[PDB]
RNA sequence: UAGUUGGGCACUCUAGCGAGACUGCCGGUGACAAACCGGAGGAAGGUGGGGAUGACGUCAAAUCAUCAUGCCCCUUAUGACCUGGGCUACACACGUGCUACAAUGGGAAGUACAACGAGUCGCUAGACCGCGAGGUCAUGCAAAUCUCUUAAAGCUUCUCUCAGUUCGGAUUGCAGGCUGCAACUCGCCUGCAUGAAGCCGGAAUCGCUAGUAAUCGCGGAUCAGCACGCCGCGGUGAAUACGUUC
């Protein structure tokens, strides 16, 4: 997987916009493009709009979600079945 | 061929029993030009041969081609809307290779673990008359015999 | 069926590579910057009857042999013209461009610029027919052992594209001896394009 | 002095491996060779057609036929002498 | 005093010597039966011996390179075959009867474009 | 018998190992290299403190019905939270980015024609 | 799109792996050596025509 | 210690020039021809083997998406830019392959033999670290000089004993190595763990006549990374051809 030097990968806009809602009573919808971002402990408690292809899915980030990728919880395609 | 009868490509003898016909077995039994796993287990099965009868295992393995080759094989024939056999010598080329195809197939069958015993199994059982081999040869010549009465053809 | 290309089946046999250099770093800039100066000699001298450019490399130099069946045309007077277009090949090249001008003798002979003439008459809406027969005459006028020509597309402007040939004398592409010129030219008309395809085929080497 | 001759074309390159011995030679240097070496080959193969026809194709090949020439006791004027004698631009030298 | 001979087959090249003595053979500083340890292909090396009747009369050392083992026997074979006839042209008729000094050819054929190897071609499906 | 599976008797030591859940080949023949017992004897042939200390190694590793908590709590984690990957369990779907226009029959089953 | 797409791969890409090759003659983007730099098809034709330096039909 | 060093190119090899193979010579048949059968010699004999080479044409076959192009169409949009997604979907059907179903085998150790090709910020020695993928230091080479690269089948031992297994290697969990700005959609690889179907395959159907089939590896183009595909290379290496009814 991702290398142990490189450390872990953000899209540093986001990072930024988490960090600033860090000091914050009650969080805002963040609206990110960035698929690739990895979950954090910052990111935890905060609802994430992430895009899918044509919209801004929200997620709701919590400790059991972190280490993994924004993207994987936002599904690109729908297949109800044939 | 269209042409004609085509040459035949010639084998060397043995390098130990100093025979074209045991090379003609390693032959059969080679698979993927593995042909040094080939020779091993024809000079195992001969091992076994003369160790469990005293009697040179070339000459059984000779005794077995006798009682194996048959003599009238059948070539199918269509004839206007019905097809049958017909009864047909076997020239002695094919008639080795035929020995030789049906050993080496049924000893494939056999039940014992290795490939040098099942092959030792079935070339004793072939030179005795019995076995898996002279049967196809009986089964052979009486199919051969059943259809002797379109022998004219 | 399909044929291979009379000049690429003889190349490296009897026929010589144009580009006469050697390069190995250097080998894909200098066959793009011959590309470009292939084009740019064809854009600027289509009116003079040139036929081959042969490329060789010297260290920074390039040295451009260029064959017409126009020299002075293409020289002009004084050199005006060959000074001129060493200019805008310096331009384009950014290294010295010494350029030799060759006389094509018996320009008949040339698989391009009978093309090219032939092209240039049905652009002008002569019979195709008509166009064919007289290159063939010149050609064998000027000597050639044989030679063979096809016009391919909507003759005459009719809905049905198809392909009308001449030949005489003889065209053996399959003998690889054999010194044939071949080009394929194209004839822009008002119904699209025509493909004049001509082969030449010379005294064998 | 050792001197490498490439060349795309065998003759050509015989005809400039002659013309160096003979400069040096007479020049009264030593020179062992033309020693031929193992020429270079690629190959590339391009589909034939356009478009899908993927099993008809077609094979090219770059040949570089090169010559080694080794001078012993070169003489002060040979250095000259194999500067000035100038090959076809068809033919790369390579000096030491 | 010692006979030289050429032997190749396949891409295997053998420098073969042939010197007076029991019939010792050595491979690229190793036994004959340690470099070819199958027993068909050192009755292939001995064959020429066996036809020229020098059963032991010449040990042979064998520089051979290329190829693998029964291609380098092969070309062992070809060299002894030539160094016999260095040793006494009489030999040469029985050698020849043998079919030891003819060079065989059969080399890999060339994999063809659109074909899988020489001659096998890709599973056809009509429909 | 070692984690209360009864591993085959005549079978030698490393291959009557592997067949405890939980255990592979590779650390089959690291626990018996700590123990010092021979790989190739086999289980019968163990003597009763050798058998012993191999059970003190395999409890010291995790295996069995601990193991199959373990992943199963995994795969539960990631259906639960909702992952792609999540899904894929749920759905029975290979969850490694295999193609499913065709293949894919472990984990889809067997083929229904219709 | 073939004038677009060749201006953009000519400028400077913004990611070292989205930089991509195009036959410089006709700006195919696939099956381009990067010995010539050219697609196949064009590879082929300027190599019949004999402009390729030491470039020849193969055969053995 | 090593073809190492000296020394020599003799051999091999490399690559220019040549020789050779032409029914040329001999016997027989043949319409005194063409030619056919056999023999000698020779490395090669009747086109020696293979490749390139593809007639006039055929299927309004394929390609307006390599390119070019008449005509028609759009022109603040059918043109252009950006991020993200899709081309990777998945109840199913087909083609082409890879791996298997095992003992002519799996596994462990030791030992032997290639060829074609690629290499500059690229091929990387050697050493050290790491179980491994790889990482660090660092060496030679723009190369018949160094490297990729001690090839695998093979051969010799030891073990496995016919078991859905020590066959099988899917799927899955975990933990990691790389490339890249980035590996979720969606890369490859490694270790641990798990261990799926599969016991040789219905009707039917495919390739191949010899260094071929089969089988074993190796290199290459594309390429930051990524092939069971393609192109090429060599290793081992068979069975069969009675005959032209179908
Ligand atoms: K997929
Ligand atoms: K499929
Ligand atoms: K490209
Ligand atoms: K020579
Ligand atoms: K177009
Ligand atoms: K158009
Ligand atoms: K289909
Ligand atoms: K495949
Ligand atoms: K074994
Ligand atoms: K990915
Ligand atoms: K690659
Ligand atoms: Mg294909
Ligand atoms: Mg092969
Ligand atoms: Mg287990
Ligand atoms: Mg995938
Ligand atoms: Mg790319
Ligand atoms: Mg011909
Ligand atoms: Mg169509
Ligand atoms: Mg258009
Ligand atoms: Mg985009
Ligand atoms: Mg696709
Ligand atoms: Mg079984
Ligand atoms: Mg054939
Ligand atoms: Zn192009």
């Amino acid at each position: 997987g991702r290398s142990l030097k490189k450390g872990p990968f953000v899209d540093d806009h986001l990072m930024k916009k988490v960090e600033a809602q860090q000091g914050a009573e009650k969080k805002k919808v963040i609206k990110t493009w960035s698929r690739r971002s990895t979950i954090f402990p910052s990111f935890v408690g905060f609802t994430i709009a992430v895009y899918d292809g044509r919209k801004h899915v929200p997620v709701y980030i919590q400790e059991d979600m972190v280490g993994h990728k924004l993207g994987e919880f936002a599904p690109t395609r729908t297949y109800r079945g044939h | 061929p269209r042409k004609g009868p085509v040459a035949k490509r010639d084998v060397l003898p043995d390098p130990i029993y100093n025979s074209k016909l045991v090379t003609r077995l390693i032959n059969r039994v080679m698979v993927d030009g593995k042909r040094g796993i080939a020779a091993n287990i024809i000079y195992n099965s001969f091992d076994i041969i003369k160790e469990s009868t005293g009697n040179d295992p070339l000459e059984v393995f000779e005794q077995a081609m006798k009682n194996v080759m048959p003599v009238l094989e059948v070539k199918a024939r269509r004839v206007g809307g019905s097809n049958y056999q017909v009864p047909v010598e076997v020239r002695p080329e094919r008639r080795t290779t035929l020995g030789l195809r049906w050993v080496v197939n049924y000893a494939r069958l056999r039940g014992e673990h290795t490939m040098e015993e099942r092959l030792a199994k079935e070339i004793m059982d072939a030179a005795n008359n019995t076995g898996a081999s002279v049967k196809k040869r009986e089964d052979t010549h009486k199919m051969a015999d059943a259809n002797r009465a379109f022998a004219h053809y | 069926g399909q044929k291979v290309h009379p000049i690429g089946m003889r190349v490296g046999i009897i026929r010589d590579w144009d580009a006469k250099w050697y390069a190995e770093k250097e080998y894909a800039e200098f066959l793009h910057e011959d590309l470009r100066i292939r084009k740019f000699i064809a854009t600027k001298l289509a009116d003079a009857a040139v036929s081959t450019i042969e490329i060789e490399r010297a260290a920074n130099r390039v040295n451009i042999s260029i064959h017409t069946a126009k020299p002075g045309m293409v020289i002009g007077k004084g050199g005006s013209e060959v000074e001129n277009l060493r200019k805008e090949l310096n331009k384009l090249t950014g290294k010295r461009v010494h350029i030799n001008i060759v006389e094509i003798k018996k320009p008949d002979l040339d698989a391009k610029l009978v093309g090219e003439g032939i092209a240039r008459q049905l652009e002008n809406r002569v019979a195709f027919r008509r166009a064919q027969k007289q290159a063939i005459q010149r050609a064998m006028r000027a000597g050639a052992k044989g030679i063979k020509t096809q016009v391919s597309g909507r003759l005459n402007g009719a809905d049905i594209a198809r392909s009308e040939g001449y030949s005489e004398g003889t065209v053996p592409l399959h003998t690889l001896r054999a010194d044939i010129d071949y080009a394929w030219e194209e004839a822009d008309t008002t119904y699209g394009k025509l493909g004049v395809k001509v082969w030449i085929y010379r005294g064998e080497i | 002095i050792r001197i490498r001759l490439k060349a795309y074309e065998h003759r050509i390159l015989d005809q400039s491996a002659d013309k160096i011995v003979e400069t040096a030679k007479r020049t009264g240097a030593d020179v062992s060779g033309p020693i031929p070496l193992p020429t270079e080959r690629s190959l590339y193969t391009v589909i034939r057609a356009t478009h899908k026809y993927k099993d008809s194709r077609e094979q090219f090949e770059m040949r570089t036929h090169k010559r080694l020439i080794d001078i012993v006791n070169p003489t002060p004027k040979t250095v000259d002498a194999l500067m000035k004698l100038d090959l076809p631009s068809g033919v790369n030298i390579e000096i030491k | 005093v010692q006979y030289s001979g050429t032997g190749r087959r396949k891409n295997a090249v053998a420098r073969v010597r042939l010197v007076p003595g029991t019939g010792k053979i050595t491979v690229n500083k190793k036994d004959v039966e340690e470099y070819i340890p199958h027993a068909d292909l050192r009755e292939v090396i001995n064959q020429p011996f066996g036809v020229t009747e020098t059963k032991g009369a010449y040990d042979v050392i064998v520089n051979v390179n290329g190829g693998g083992y029964a291609g380098q026997s092969g070309a062992i074979r070809h060299g002894i075959a030539r160094a016999l006839l260095q040793v006494d042209p009489d030999f040469r008729s029985a050698l020849k009867r043998a079919g030891l000094l003819t060079r065989d050819a059969r080399m890999v054929e060339r994999k063809k474009p659109g074909l899988k190897k020489a001659r096998k071609a890709s599973q056809f499906s009509k429909r | 018998r070692i984690a209360g599976v009864d591993i085959p008797r005549d079978k030698r030591v490393v291959v009557s190992l592997t067949y405890i859940y939980g255990i592979g080949n590779t650390t089959a023949k690291k626990v018996l290299a700590n123990v010092g017992v021979s790989e190739d004897v086999r289980v019968r042939d163990l003597t009763n403190e050798q058998t012993d200390a191999i059970r003190a190694e395999i409890d010291k590793l995790k295996v069995e019905g601990d193991l199959r908590r373990e992943v199963n709590l995994n795969i539960k984690r990631l259906m639960e939270i909702g992952s792609y990957r999540g899904i894929r369990h749920r759905r029975g779907l290979p969850t490694r980015g295999q193609n499913t226009k065709n293949n894919a029959r472990t984990r889809k089953g067997p083929t229904k024609t219709v | 799109a073939k004038k677009s797409m060749i201006a953009k791969n000519k400028r400077p890409a913004k990611h070292s792996t989205q930089a991509y090759t195009r036959c410089e003659r006709c700006g195919r983007p696939h099956s381009v050596y990067r010995k010539f730099h050219l697609c196949r098809i064009c590879f082929r034709e300027l190599a019949y025509k004999g402009q390729i330096p030491g470039v020849k039909k193969a055969s053995w």
